[PDB]
RNA sequence: AGUGCGCAGCUCCGAAAAUGGAUGGUGCCCAAGUCAGUGUGUCUCCCUUACAGUCUGCCAUCGAUGUGGCAGCCAAGGCAGAGCAUCGUUGUGUAGAAAGGGCAUGGACAACAGCUGAUCGUGUUGGGAUUGAUCCCGGCUUGAGGCGUUGCCCA
RNA sequence: UUGAACAAUGGAUCCUACGUGGACCAUGACUGGUAAGCAGUGCUGGUGAUGCGGGGUGCUCCGAGAGCAGACUUACAGAUCCCGAG
């Protein structure tokens, strides 16, 4: 895909060392957020509500935006998430073929918004994993997990720049051509 | 200063609109002369979107060009040769406007003396 | 617009309310003195 | 493949320009030299284009990518005598307020403008008059006639070795310059290089 | 052709296989921009939903009448051309001088009459039913809807269009022969003077 | 006859600068032919433009032509772009009339900078 | 030196706890009508009386507990050195003699010579790196007036973490100042 | 797929072929010339040459 | 692979009022509905514009400074609650207010050696000035049983 | 380290002429009532006294506050057309 508007961060934090607890525990979250502001926000939203450590009493040791190692090979990311609805919480497992994990996460977010009207701040990413093509359980993924998938472009509409979007097109179009112009 | 106002600065006036009393166009009793609206529901006084302009001080013009006429000169209402001799030294800043009641006999002398002094008379050609 | 503080108005009185031209002459003299001698006494007399 | 930086497209000696406005719209001319900053002396030869020795703003001409290689031609011209001032009594409408900058950027302009000469009585322009509407008209006619005859000297002095050069270079350039540039329905000026 | 239409010049838009309101909106914006447009074949315009849905929509539209005097009430036209003119009217500010100027630049017609059959007609890609509607989706025909609510002239225009198409086929075959021999003439001249094309490094001042 | 030559680009006056319910009659919007992106307006930025309309009386023609004409001219300049679809904001003097909307305007290639 | 500490930490597998920020540029994003009394008073105390006015503030307990309570009306963030420099050299005016004077070296010498501050470089230095005389410099400064930003605000009403344009943009206030100068 | 357009030809290769082999395949199969000889190539080239043509 | 429970998104039923009518109209259906993302000082198209923000000019206000002849010289100013020069701030407003500033009417006391049969005043019509109250002038009517400008006082 | 921060043309001492003393709106802070564009309250802000941009229209919503102009930029909110902006 293109421009997954999401950056992956591996944030590491703890609490300010008090004199009763001179070495507080250290927690490392993995946050897929638009930017580091939202990332640290989610990190502290988990620090409070899972450890009673508050952004004002805590201390970030690392943030570390993570870049995709090899973005030129397609992977099948299974994302396990939970989200809030009008009624309570629901657990979801979805999977996406993408070249980047941030790409698959942007795909997951827009897919959840589409199918379930879920929102970013109402989705909480439980673990993510990468699957071998023998481990993908969904049909719309197993159909592309073949080696030589092949299909035509049939009712194509020939996207074209606004510079030459014919307002009157004195020719006759054809939805089944190759569409160079 | 015996200096006429230039056209350069006459054309930099600030476009006073044609202020009128509100609804002076409905009735002949309501005259054209401006009056500040004091109504309670008046949309004019409340300055609604498409209503006419409200007389204010933002429209007042700089001191250099305020009361200056399209001639480039201020005006001075004269009735005697005394007032011409007064304007003797400011023949470029001022223009001698003869009073409307000054007769033809004194208008003749005023016009003569003012054209020797080279003061402009805005109403030189009035009666003969 | 701006949430203004109070725009400065000088409390002190700087014009003689007296109608006597000679009191006004004295105000002129002591304006001169409070300016170009600038002593507390001259400023006080100008006030008064 | 190199985009490179941006440069001020400017006419050079021997560059084919296209006049954008005036008596000669869209005619292709040869830039000879620059007279003032932004004003150039051009001529699409009076035999080729019909455009005489002329001046042009850099702003009313298109600077095409056609260079003529005008090397080795006599381009010396009495510009002041040929092109009159047309505004007589050069800089007197009000008594000079003083030019009270003393060394640089007023004196360096006033001296540089007191250097040049003046088109004298024949090569200068004639301001209009009546003289029974004819004693001026006839004399203006012969004044214009002799001025044109004096300009034809220099114009042919340039145009006889300039056509012998463009024919020497390649023969189609004379018809290239004889043809006038127009816009048609499928020509988009914002996309046409020159 | 009548005199006022003999005087006519503008663009001709084939309304066939077009979505009615998208057509109307493109036509309206262009009329406002000052074009003269003639939307021809308004019986073959398409509308985006089921035939029955659009039939009931038209029924509930024609339900609206001035109760005091209907002859002054909303007019509900039975001609496809006039229905289209009213949709375009709605898209235009027809109650101003420039709005009525645009609406009078609009030149809707049924079938393909003569001042417009003598002209090259075009299509709006946006507003074209094939290029716009998903094949999954249903659609109707304005001539079907208008014959449903009345409009006794569908078949009358079908016959005339068949005649026009036969004449067009004759002219098309003559044009095919003429373009054959015009390519012949072009090649004959290509022998004499070879065509110099843009893709040429030879065009230069050391050549040419 | 002499060769009539075309050294301008046509545009349409698409109304004045305006919000939904009020307008600025000083800044006219012009849609130029075959210009349909904002990137293509950088050519016409700064160019001069004339709006031609016909009066009844004969006004003086070109400067020095000394022949009159029924045409009348309002000159302006293309000052900036307007939006994304190839419209420009031009300023005229005097302000463009009201029946100028939906009408053609010539945009000359000068002042040229290429 | 900070970069060298980070280099050594990354080398040997340690955590460089980045020094917590000391200054913050605070910009008034919201307007002036419908103002609750306590936010109104705190914005007065911050000298943010005009919309799109900015001030430098020290970040400590006292100032942060005010920034929190007036956050729905302000953004703030940690400006970069060059952003501070651009602000000072293009937007800075002196609050001196009960006037709003354009900063000059002579005016700086007059108003702050007491503190061995003579040039605009001194102001920029104290502001960026607080220094002892940050208080005097900031008081000497007049609250920056900034234009309505190019590009614009996403949404005044939400928080920056909620996609909006309020609260703390820890480093994304450089992107905002750059649009506002 | 809205951005691409399909050319008449195809290569015999596996997924994610490296440059080392893909360049030698396009060379051996002569895809650049087989493309430049097509009709669409010449339409596009006439368009682009009209574009980049000087006066 | 099949069979159960369920849970969320959209859709359908549930869904009935009286003039003809209203996502504002048109209409829209891979939307012109709906849910997300994106438009980056970077973008083939992320642009529009409020009387809001920024810069500038002018008006007015409230101030600060130097002055308001003992001045470098001319020009200007030269009525000390005036004027002059520079700078800064601030401009919504009902009721209400101003020891803030003015326009205007009748008449007394004064000044204009004011104007007027070479045509007063009124009125009418054009023009110019003014932010404005209003002021000045040309034309015509008209013809005196006249009028105006400034200070101040009595209404 | 003049011993918390931030702000601050301000503190003290008085005199004095008026208008007002029907209010209303919004919010889990509520009380009476089945409820009400009902009645009565609390904090704050608005309307009244307030125009301007948007909500088609609307005294109270959202933005923002209003000397006269020029340029740029935006808020709320918007871009099928009406209607500026894909």
């Amino acid at each position: 895909p293109g421009f997954s508007g999401i950056r992956h961060y591996e944030i590491v934090g703890r609490a300010y060392p008090t004199e009763k607890e001179p070495s507080p525990k250290v927690y490392k979250m993995t946050v897929f957020a638009k930017n580091s502001v939202v990332g640290k926000a989610r990190f502290w939203k988990l620090m409070r509500k899972q450890n009673k450590v508050k952004k004002t009493h805590g201390q970030v040791l690392q943030i570390r935006r993570i870049f995709e190692k090899n973005p030129n090979t397609i992977k099948n990311y299974s994302i396990l998430l939970r989200y809030q609805s009008k009624t309570g919480v629901m657990n979801v497992s979805k999977e996406y073929r993408d070249t980047t994990l941030c790409g698959a996460v942007h795909q997951m977010y827009m897919d959840m918004a589409g199918r379930h009207h879920a929102r970013y701040l109402d989705i909480d990413i439980i673990g993510t994993t990468v699957l071998k093509p023998s481990q993908c359980l969904r049909p719309h993924i197993r159909q592309f997990l073949q080696h030589k998938v092949k299909f035509p472009l049939l009712h194509r509409i020939t996207k074209k720049l606004p510079q030459h979007k014919a307002t009157f097109l004195y020719s006759k179009p054809s939805t089944y051509r190759s569409g160079f112009m | 200063v015996n200096r006429t106002v230039t056209r350069k600065e006459l054309k930099k006036k600030k476009h006073v609109p044609h202020f009128k009393r509100y609804q002076s166009w409905r009735h002949v009793r309501v005259s054209e002369s401006w009056r500040k609206p004091h109504g309670i529901d008046s949309a004019f006084r409340r300055r609604f979107k498409g209503y006419p302009a409200m007389v204010g001080i933002g429209y007042k013009q700089p001191k250099n060009v305020r009361h200056v006429h399209p001639d480039g000169k201020r005006q001075f209402l004269v009735h005697n040769l005394k007032d011409l001799e007064v304007l003797l030294m400011y023949n470029k800043k001022y223009a001698a406007v003869i009073g409307h009641s000054v007769g033809a006999r004194k208008r003749k002398s005023i016009v003569t003396r003012a054209k020797e002094l080279q003061i402009k008379v805005t109403n030189a050609n009035a009666r003969l | 617009g701006i949430d203004k503080p109070k725009q400065y108005k000088n409390k002190d009185k700087r014009h003689p309310t007296a109608t006597n031209p000679y009191i006004r002459v004295l105000v002129k003299i002591y304006r001169f003195l409070a300016r170009r001698v600038a002593t507390p006494f001259n400023k006080a007399v100008l006030k008064r | 493949v190199r985009k490179g930086p941006s440069k001020k497209v400017t006419p050079t000696p021997g560059q084919v320009l296209i006049l954008l406005s005036g008596r000669f719209r869209g005619r292709r001319v040869i830039c000879l030299k620059e007279l003032e900053h932004g004003i150039f002396l051009v001529t699409g030869p009076y035999k080729v284009n019909g455009v005489p020795l002329r001046r042009v703003n850099r702003r009313y001409c298109i600077c095409t990518s056609t260079h003529i290689d005008i090397s080795g031609l006599d381009l010396n011209i009495p510009e002041a005598q040929i092109f009159a001032r047309r505004k007589a009594l050069k800089k007197v409408k009000k008594a000079l307020k003083g030019k009270r900058a003393r060394a640089i950027q007023e004196k360096k302009d006033q001296a540089e403008v007191a250097r040049p000469e003046n088109s004298f009585l024949k090569r200068g322009k004639k301001t209009k008059e009546s003289k029974s509407e004819e004693a001026f008209f006839e004399e203006l006619k012969e004044h214009k006639k002799k001025k044109a005859g004096f300009k034809q000297q220099y114009q042919k002095q340039i145009d006889e070795p300039l056509i012998k050069r463009l024919k020497e270079l390649d023969p189609l350039l004379t018809k290239y310059l004889s043809s006038i540039f127009t816009l048609q329905v499928n020509d988009k000026p914002h996309l046409m290089r020159f | 052709v009548k005199p006022k239409d003999r005087k006519w010049r503008g663009i001709v838009v084939d309304g066939k296989n077009h979505l009615m309101g998208r057509l109307a909106a493109v036509v309206a914006k262009q009329l406002l921009r000052g074009e003269s447009i003639c939307v021809v074949r308004c019986e073959d315009i398409n509308i985006s939903q089921s035939f029955m849905r659009n039939k009931f929509r038209l029924k509930n539209i024609m339900r609206k009448r001035h109760l005091t005097q209907p002859k002054r009430g909303p007019f509900h036209y039975r001609s496809p051309r006039k229905m289209f003119e009213k949709v375009v009217r709605s898209m235009l500010p027809y109650r101003t001088a420039h709005g009525t100027a645009a609406f009078e630049r609009l030149r809707v017609a049924e079938g393909i009459p003569q001042p417009f059959a003598k002209k090259k007609r075009c299509i709006c890609p946006a507003a074209h039913r094939i290029l716009r509607l998903a094949p999954n989706r249903k659609f109707c025909r304005l001539g079907d809807l208008c014959t449903d609510i009345g409009w006794r002239h569908d078949k009358t225009i079908k016959d005339l269009e068949g005649k026009r198409k036969k004449l067009a086929e004759l002219r098309w075959k003559k044009k095919k022969e003429l373009t054959k021999l015009r390519r012949a003439a072009e090649r004959l001249v290509d022998r004499i003077i070879p065509r110099i094309e843009y893709g040429d490094p030879k065009i230069k001042i050391g050549s040419l | 006859p002499k060769p009539i030559v075309r050294l301008f680009q046509p545009a349409v006056m698409t109304g004045f600068k305006r919000s939904k319910r009020k307008q600025d009659p000083h800044v006219a919007i012009l849609a130029i032919k075959n210009v349909a992106t904002r990137k293509h307006t950088d050519f016409y930025l700064g160019k001069r433009c004339v709006y031609l309309y016909r009066g009844k009386k004969k006004v003086a023609g070109r400067k020095g032509s000394k022949v009159k004409t029924n045409m009348r001219r309002i000159w302006g300049r293309i000052t900036r772009s307007h939006g994304k679809a190839g419209c420009v904001k031009a300023v005229f003097k005097p302000n463009l009339p009201g029946e100028s909307i939906g009408r053609k305007v010539r945009i000359y290639l000068f002042p040229s900078s290429i | 030196m900070l970069q060298n500490q980070r280099r050594l930490a990354k080398t040997f597998g340690h955590y460089f706890v980045e020094p917590e920020p000391k200054i913050a540029f605070v910009i008034r994003i919201r307007g002036i009508c419908d103002m609750p009394p306590k936010p109104k008073k705190i914005l007065q105390l911050l000298r943010l009386r005009q919309i799109f006015n900015g001030v430098f503030v020290r970040l400590n307990a006292a100032t942060v507990n005010m920034l929190r309570v007036v956050s729905p009306w302000i953004t703030w963030g940690y400006p970069s050195h060059q952003v501070v420099r651009n602000l000072m050299y293009k937007r800075a005016f002196a609050h001196f003699a009960h006037k709003r004077l354009p900063i000059t070296n002579q005016l700086i010498e007059k108003a702050l010579g007491k503190y061995k501050i003579i040039c605009m470089e001194d102001l920029i230095y104290q502001l960026y790196t607080c220094g002892p005389r940050f208080r005097e410099v900031s008081k000497f400064l007049w609250p920056f007036k900034l234009s309505a930003p190019r590009g614009g605000l996403k949404s005044k009403k939400k928080h920056f973490i909620e996609g909006g344009d309020s609260g703390n943009r820890e480093i994304y206030i450089n992107q905002l100042i750059r649009k506002m100068i | 797929i809205k951005d691409i357009a399909l050319t008449h030809m195809k290569l015999k290769m596996g997924h994610g072929l490296r440059h080392r082999h893909l360049k030698e395949l396009v060379a051996k199969e002569d895809v650049l010339n087989k493309w430049k000889k097509t009709t669409v190539a010449r339409r596009l080239e006439k368009q682009k040459n009209k574009l980049n043509s000087t006066d």
